[PDB]
């Protein structure tokens, strides 16, 4: 019992903080992704300035 | 080479357009001709010649 008991809770305690890496990730994926916006909008305008 | 912009916000969204003016603006098939169609915007030729 004490065994899975603890384990357990190690394993909520390990789940949270994979939560947290992956919200560290997708953080960095939101920038990313403000960025590629931004680069959409570079090429909208290039397209007009092409010519 | 033709003056494509950026019209809305996805491909294929564009128009192209032309412009042709110049001296010889006179007649033409596909260009100018010679003494006629040309220089008759590029001289216009009543010098002593309508005389």
């Amino acid at each position: 019992m004490r065994g899975q008991i603890r384990g357990l809770e190690m394993a909520s305690k390990n789940s949270q903080d994979g939560i947290s890496l992956i919200q560290t990730a997708e953080g960095a994926l939101t920038e990313t992704h403000a960025i590629l916006q931004r680069v959409r909008e570079l090429v909208v305008q290039a397209g007009n300035t092409g010519t | 080479k033709n003056l494509v912009f950026q019209i809305g916000a996805n491909a294929t969204q564009q128009i192209s357009v032309n412009i042709e003016d110049m001296g010889a603006d006179a007649l033409g098939i596909k260009e100018a001709d010679g003494s006629i169609a040309a220089l008759h915007s590029v001289n216009d030729l009543d010098v002593t010649k309508f005389a």
